[PDB]
């Protein structure tokens, strides 16, 4: 309670369900870059919604970019669509959310220390080596980004629930150390 | 020598400075080998830079003009390069899933969401006759960018229409391949691109005047019945090209009519798109049912859609015998919520000149939950002209408008939706200050139309506003006599509307008791603008407490709509305006600024108003004038304005004097001035906010001022803002007395 939190990344996958001529793909759209040296796919960029897709031999596709389920599952498809236009007989299957990132700012300092003490079990503290904490919860598997700022950021989360649910686990915790 | 000037214009890197240089460029004796390096570039920029360099050089140039029309069929392939950079030995799959990682941003968190399957492996210019020989070839380079880059150059060739060159036979031969061959596309828009076969078709659209008579269009049309999608396109844009030249349209036409309905959704574009250039006659009742179709799809985003209802907007513009179906009626009313603008402004467009209560309701809910500005002027435009709006449509949005300011529209009252202003968490976003100007717009509309009395209440603040408002704009109507309007006390509201009840009554009257001191609780401050708007409104036409709301509003668009009541009043002696002109004129000149939006729709009236004579007076003059001079300049009694541009003077006052220069009358009178005594100083934040057709006048003066030690610094500053613009066409306007002098001197500039 109190903040609300906002996204910034969404990673997911589909498969296409088909072996794809990678370096094709990559001479038939000026939008796609490829380089077997650097990574073995395609880098395909659409414009809107601003978004990247990792494109596999397999016909697996990774997409970040998005900054909702919803974004990520249409620029998903706009990706299937390029495929389907360049001669391969793709279909959509098994769309599925792997990753979310919100941020938050309660708008107060936080000291550090006392927290990493208090959790010296379930965060990583040290301040001569990275700015902020990094705290693992268990339930739910969410990993937050801690900075002095009061500055928040999750990531780790599979369903939008996720963020609620542990950005409340630590709001308490956060107020004991201000 | 001139060498080096353009080995200076050769160096390049990085803006449209460099557009700047080429568009600099004028004549030379010969060379362009360096011109070829940029038709060969890899920047979108660069090889149109370079191709207009080619277009430059067009004179009696020779040009051999033999066209073999052969439709002779390839087996190449062309795509972005070659490709022979892909074998290469690709890392570790432990390095690569690294990369991965990074790439998507999951840092800190675990990713097992690829495999070993994932991974696998499937399957010389220096000669003249020698820079043509070298494009010809690149017109089928391997390389897209050298293809673009060849093709972009002859459009330039052929630009001119008017040495010995002659131009490649198989010209015609190879720009057909490339249609049929070419297979490279851009995939980073909706719709899609084809760079290359693009740039060629717009070629062929210049050679078709200078080509035999051929069968070239018949075998366009050709294309469409292809089952590549590719070479459909292909087809597509060069017929788009050469739509002029096409006879025999109704041929091409019932197959652009087939194509309405392509799975590809280019085709489909492409298609409608050319259609909408040729007359339907025959096929009219069949695209019709085509384009209906496309627009019911409910695909959440077809690039298509527009192009369909343009279709349908000529059907329907073109043939007035018909009229859009009752039923197909409620397939458009999503059309002016959809997210893309180039859909909202097609669907205002077509519904132009109809009717019906149906659409009225939603052109009203466009004007108060639209993004785009621009786009809301165009619904706005089509409710102004109404004075048939139905009563119902009068009545819902007169208590839709008064809904609190803080909860979202309800999806009951409107046949549209958007998760920005029917959520909770949406409104936050844009804003009190928005959401209000959208219902002050919508306000201006709906008062034309006849004045049904509206007894249904809402009790919130803004509800009180405007009802309030509405009844004297139904007052103003009737001439009715002005009775002062009661105002409860502070309790009586606090009862009766629902969004001052979300604030400690307490600390409210603490705000009320003194503000220009923000309450800490967050809820108090704005319902303290929605109050003192209220109380404004509700005494109105009192105007003891408007001179509050005009301190604190922050919505600028309520702050118009006010003057507007006051003005139209004033207009029809309806009102006393004394007291609160010179509370404003004080607050104004003092650096309240919400002020200014009265003395705007007020303007000119002042001029005619006891107050003004009496501003002649007041030590703040300049102050004032300072803030709102704008407004008076453009007066046709110039006598009257007069008396403030003697004093701008007297106290240099800069501003004041800037803004009274964007006039010609007043020019005559500073500059004739200036001659008396060169105040350097303001001279030189002046002068240039002039008409520059006077500036030969001070290069004389200015250098007896540097010649003789006098303001040298000043003098030579502005003397040196004055010369780049000598090369000034004078001016016929003036007065031909000062052309006495402005040729004259204009004159012993050139003298010898």
């Amino acid at each position: 309670s109190g903040i609300i939190p906002t996204l910034q990344n969404v990673v997911a996958t589909v498969n296409l369900s088909c072996k794809l001529d990678l370096k094709n793909i990559a001479l038939r759209a000026r939008n796609a870059e490829y380089n077997p040296k650097r990574f073995a796919a395609v880098i395909m960029r659409i414009r809107e919604p601003k978004t990247t897709a990792l494109i596999f031999a397999s016909g697996k596709m990774v997409i970040t970019g998005a900054k909702s389920e919803k974004s990520s599952r249409m620029a998903a498809q706009r990706y299937a669509k390029i495929i389907h236009k360049l001669g391969f007989n793709a279909t959509f299957d098994d769309f599925k959310i792997q990753n979310i990132v919100s941020s938050c700012d309660i708008k107060f300092s936080i000291r550090l220390e006392g927290l990493a003490y208090a959790h010296s079990n379930y965060c990583s503290y040290e301040p001569e080596l990275f700015p902020g904490l990094i705290y693992r919860m268990v339930k739910p598997k969410i990993v937050l980004l801690i900075f002095v700022s009061g500055k928040i950021v999750l990531t780790g989360a599979k369903v939008r629930d996720d963020i609620y649910q542990a950005f409340n686990n630590i709001y308490p915790v956060l107020i004991q150390h201000r | 020598l001139n060498t080096a000037q353009s080995k200076v214009l050769k160096g390049y890197t990085t803006d449209e400075l460099v557009s700047q240089i080429k568009e600099y460029v004028d004549f030379t004796p010969y060379i362009l080998k360096q011109t070829y390096r940029l038709l060969c570039g890899q920047a979108s920029e660069d090889r149109r830079n370079g191709a207009r360099i080619l277009r430059s050089l067009m004179f009696q140039f020779k040009l051999v003009t033999d066209f073999k029309i052969e439709y002779k069929e390839s087996s190449s392939i062309y795509l972005s390069s070659t490709g022979e950079q892909f074998n290469v030995q690709a890392p570790s799959i432990q390095e690569q899933k690294r990369m991965v990682r990074k790439i998507a941003k999951l840092e800190h968190v675990e990713a097992n969401f690829l495999s070993d399957i994932d991974f696998k492996a499937g399957s010389p210019i220096e000669n003249v006759l020698d820079f043509f020989e070298q494009i010809s070839d690149n017109l089928l380079s391997y390389e897209w960018y050298k293809r673009h880059g060849a093709f972009l150059a002859f459009a330039a060739m052929f630009s001119e229409i008017d040495i010995q060159i002659r131009v490649d036979s198989k010209l015609f031969s190879k720009i057909y391949e490339i249609l049929v061959t070419d297979k490279f596309n851009d995939f980073v828009d909706d719709r899609t691109v084809a760079p290359v076969r693009d740039a060629a078709a717009y070629l062929l659209s210049r050679i078709y005047p200078l080509i035999g008579p051929n069968d070239i269009i018949e075998q366009l049309v050709g294309f469409l019945d292809s089952g590549d999608w590719q070479v459909q396109f292909s087809g597509l844009i060069a017929l788009g090209y050469l739509k002029e030249f096409v006879e025999d349209k109704d041929g091409l036409c019932r197959k652009l009519v087939s194509l309405l309905s392509s799975p590809d959704e280019d085709i489909k574009l492409l298609s409608a798109e050319l259609l909408c250039h040729f007359p339907i006659t025959d096929s009219l009742d069949l695209v019709l049912e085509k384009c209906w179709k496309n627009i019911e799809s409910e695909e959440l985003i077809s690039v298509s859609k527009t192009s369909n209802l343009s279709l349908l907007t000529k059907i329907y513009r073109e043939n007035p015998e018909l009229s859009i179906p009752p039923e197909r009626l409620k397939d458009i009313f999503p059309c002016f919520t959809s997210p893309v603008p180039e859909v909202r402004t097609s669907i205002l467009n077509m519904v132009k000149n109809l009717s019906e209560e149906s659409i009225d309701f939603l052109v009203a809910e466009v004007v108060l939950i639209e993004e785009k500005d621009e786009i809301r002027e165009m619904a706005i435009k089509l409710l102004k002209k109404r004075r048939d709006l139905p009563k119902n449509l009068i009545l819902h949005f007169m208590n839709v408008i008064g809904g609190s300011l803080y909860e979202p529209y309800s999806e009951d009252d409107f046949v549209s939706y958007e998760d920005l202003y029917f959520t909770k968490s949406g409104i936050n976003v844009v804003g009190k200050d928005e959401i209000l100007k959208n219902r002050c717009l919508l306000f201006e509309c709906i008062m034309k139309s006849g004045l049904p009395d509206l007894q249904s209440t809402i009790e919130t603040t803004t509800s009180r506003t405007f009802i309030s408002l509405y009844r004297s704009v139904q007052a103003l109507v009737k001439d009715t006599p002005y009775t002062p309007a009661n105002i409860e006390e502070l309790e009586y509201y606090f009862d009766r509307c629902k969004d001052l009840k979300m604030a400690p009554l307490k600390e409210f009257k603490k705000k009320l008791s003194a503000p220009g001191i923000r309450s800490i609780h967050p809820m108090v401050d704005p319902l303290y603008s929605d109050y003192t708007r209220m109380v404004a409104s509700i005494e109105f036409p009192g105007l003891e407490r408007a001179t509050a709301l005009f301190e604190v509003e922050t919505c600028k668009q309520f702050l118009h709509l006010f003057s507007k009541m006051i003005t139209e009043y004033y207009d029809a002696e309806k009102i006393s305006i004394d007291n609160f002109l010179l509370k404003a004129y004080e607050g104004l000149a003092s650096g309240k600024d919400g002020f200014l939006s009265f003395f705007e729709v007020f303007n000119t009236r002042l001029l005619a108003h006891s107050f003004f004579h009496k501003i002649g007076s007041l030590e703040n003059r300049l102050d004032f004038f300072s803030k709102t001079i704008h407004i008076y300049t453009k007066t046709s009694q110039i006598q009257k304005i007069g008396f403030v541009f003697d004093d701008a003077l007297r106290e240099k006052n800069i501003t004041v004097i800037n803004g009274f220069m964007r006039s010609l009358e007043f020019n005559e009178k500073f500059v004739r001035k200036a001659l008396e005594d060169l105040d350097v100083e303001l001279l030189d934040a002046v002068l240039m906010s002039g008409d520059h057709s006077f500036n030969p006048l001070f290069v004389k003066p200015l250098l007896r001022n540097i010649s003789g030690n006098i303001d040298r610094e000043a003098s030579s500053k502005v003397l040196s803002k004055v010369i780049p613009t000598l090369g000034f066409s004078t001016n016929t306007k003036i007065s031909k007395d000062l052309l006495e002098m402005i040729e004259r001197e204009k004159k012993s500039l050139e003298s010898l």
